[PDB]
RNA sequence: AGAGUGUAGCUUAAAAGCACCCAACUUACACUUAGGAGAUUCAAUUGACGCUCUGA
RNA sequence: UCGGAGCAGAACCCAACCUCCGAGCAGUACAUGCUAAGACUUCACCAGUCAAAGCGAACCUCAAUUGAUCCA
């Protein structure tokens, strides 16, 4: 008694064999959407919010300095939430990211320190190719 | 020149969307471009138009310079052509029962 | 005739008499910001979206800022270690409910299971693996764990003190869609000794079958008010395992809120086979995840401009031939 | 003596975001990067403490 | 037929069978990669073009120096 078409319905189950389909145009704007999870880091005074969204937007996880857990014990605090965040997505499952910050963003020191923390937690901002047919 | 297909009509992927000398048509989900500033179909499905800001790359410093030079309050906006697939990616049909 | 925009139009209010009085994006973050406060409305002219979409403890907290900036100081971030053991721990204290329904609404596990009706997870589940000894796989939600580690009954932690938890792969297998298949059924759990409620369904391995891309299997405790009767002993067969959650909390559990969840991801591999041949006694399913074919083109009397490729489209393959041998 | 009364400068915020200033690139400005300084006035929905206006 | 300075002193233009230097050039080259869906079609073919996914990389000088179709 097994169906022909057995359809599994885990929502991670494209992303992770990467046949997520993705937006493939929208390149005159910035930032693209061709990506299956995108770091987005919105920086502010003091606190600093940062998501991980889905094609759709799904922000499942963030990891900002207004939570007031972390607020016992900056591009140190940012490196902190890099790390905190990767343990955060090594629980969750989630190996695959898209870091796309603005040049002056990427020149910043505390951006390079949370994806240092990131790649330490072992969280890949490298997108990898959906593999056609 | 002008858009070779009306939105809403299925058009195969890699088929002719909206050709343009100065971009008039914007890229939107799903719709390649090439040297020739023309919008194509990168996906079988449905066309639609929508009127989304549009956001120039880093790369682009005239255009980081035009922004800035619009006021903070000032909204672009531009219209973006998105191919939504009509058809799914794949399904798992079931092999053999060994 | 001319089409105007139907609600107000962008860039109207702002001009005024005096267009360089305008403070004007000086920063691009400005002008970013600008631009997602615009994108985050809905707008009249449609989009993308449209087609597809405590006092006394702010003083405790600024108390402990202050300590932690005079123990800083300045020198510890002229770099401070910030072990994430601790914060991970008072973020599951204090904020763990939001970010636990964000990531049940990721997974879809209230809109499949519970047919939607998500809720913020209150008790802290954390779910250990039985793999050798030492150590214990450790299950949040969302980590994955194989059906080679998964043979055994992992054990659960939520630090609290009736129960009922529950475990269901919402991917539905092998039967029809939108079902889930039940592995274990603990209930009427007194504290947080799982083994004193009874168990309906004895607990059975993950058996996800070959390429049928991920399964999403999840373990679910609620509170219990007052212990209530169940019903299906240990059993092989997947007609008595198949059971929707969504049924079984509307009207069963009247007097019952769920309290925590925890979710895993199931693949297909050699303990799955396993339980195939063994325990479920038939035969496992392989599936394919096969992609649409080509439309392939119009054909035509005669192939124009085109190359040799156009006289050979919509048959097969590689060594065909002439009349009549 | 009366009215209006109350989140740092600002908020149809409930402790955040815009704002403050420092540096380096700047002739200079601006931007960016690194920073930090920053507030729901106190007692039980009520009272007073603090200010503006109207008086004397 | 075409340019540099002044007349034309501080966004354009400005005039003289105006005041002076110039020009019918000269020198130096011919990722300007490969592969690869899907389209345009010289109203046939030939000839030509556009271009998505992949591999492998980045991330002309002059001052003028010239002109037009038509018949060759
Ligand atoms: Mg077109």
């Amino acid at each position: 008694a097994v169906a022909p078409e057995f359809t599994n319905r885990n929502p991670r189950n494209l992303e992770l064999l990467s046949v997520a389909r993705k937006e493939r145009g929208w390149r005159t704007v910035f930032p693209s959407r061709e990506f299956w999870h995108r770091l987005r880091v919105i920086r502010t005074q003091h606190h600093v919010e940062a998501l991980v969204e889905h094609q759709n937007g799904k922000v499942v996880v963030s990891a900002s300095t207004r939570e007031w857990a972390i607020k016992k014990h900056n591009v140190v605090a940012c490196e902190s939430i890099g790390r905190v965040l990767a343990q955060r997505c090594l629980e969750a499952g989630i190996n695959f990211m898209v870091y796309q910050p603005t040049p002056w963003e990427a020149a910043s020191d505390s951006m390079k320190r949370l994806q240092s923390a990131m790649t330490e937690g072992g969280v890949v901002l490298r997108e990898p190719q959906r593999i056609y047919e | 020149q002008g858009i070779k297909k009306m939105e809403g009509h299925y058009v195969h992927a890699g088929n002719i969307i909206a050709t343009q000398r100065h971009f008039r048509w914007h890229p939107g989900a799903h719709v390649g471009v090439g040297k020739n500033k023309c919008l194509y179909a990168l996906e079988e499905g449905i066309v639609r138009y929508t009127k989304e800001v549009y956001v120039p790359h880093p790369r682009n410093t005239e255009a980081v310079d035009l922004i800035t030079r619009l006021p903070k309050g000032a909204v672009l906006y531009k219209t973006f052509v998105h191919v939504v697939p009509a058809k799914p990616e794949g399904t798992f049909k079931l092999v053999a029962m060994l | 005739r001319r089409t105007p925009p139907l609600g107000p139009m962008p860039n109207s209010d702002i001009d005024l008499s005096n267009l360089e009085r305008l403070e004007k994006y000086r920063s691009f973050d400005r002008y970013r910001r600008r631009a997602e406060q615009e994108a985050q409305a809905p707008h009249w002219w449609r989009t993308y979206r449209e087609y597809f979409g405590r006092t006394q403890q702010l003083l405790e907290r600024k108390q402990a800022i202050q300590e932690l900036r005079a123990n800083v100081e300045e020198r510890a971030a002229r770099t401070a270690s910030v072990p994430l053991d601790a914060v991970r721990a008072e973020w599951e204290r204090t904020c763990g409910p939001y970010h636990k329904q964000r990531l049940a609404e990721y997974y879809g596990l209230y809109r499949d299971l519970f047919h939607g009706a998500t809720f913020v997870p209150r008790v802290p589940l954390h779910v250990a693996y039985a793999v050798g000894e030492d150590d214990l796989m450790p299950v949040y939600c969302g980590n994955e764990v194989t059906p080679t580690e998964a043979a055994q009954a992992p054990e659960v932690t939520y630090e609290a003190e009736l129960w009922t938890l529950l475990l269901t792969s919402l991917d539905g297998h092998l039967l029809e869609p939108d079902a889930e298949y039940l592995h274990w059924l603990l209930t009427n759990i007194p504290g947080n000794r799982v083994a004193e409620g009874q168990v309906t369904c004895p607990y059975l391995p993950p058996f996800p079958a070959r390429g049928s891309g991920i399964h999403r299997l999840a373990f679910l405790l609620f509170k219990q008010d007052q212990p209530i009767d169940f019903s299906p002993s240990p059993c092989y067969q997947l007609a008595q395992r198949t059971f929707r959650t969504f049924d079984f909390y509307k009207k069963h559990q009247e007097t019952m809120t769920p309290a925590g969840l925890s979710f895993f991801q199931c693949r297909w591999d050699d303990s799955v086979t396993y339980i195939f041949h063994q325990l479920l006694d038939m035969r496992e399913p392989v599936f394919e995840f096969v992609r649409p074919p080509p439309y392939h083109p119009k054909q035509k009397r005669f192939p124009h401009r085109q190359p040799l490729r156009y006289l050979d489209r919509y048959r097969d393959s590689h060594e065909p031939t002439y009349g009549i041998y």
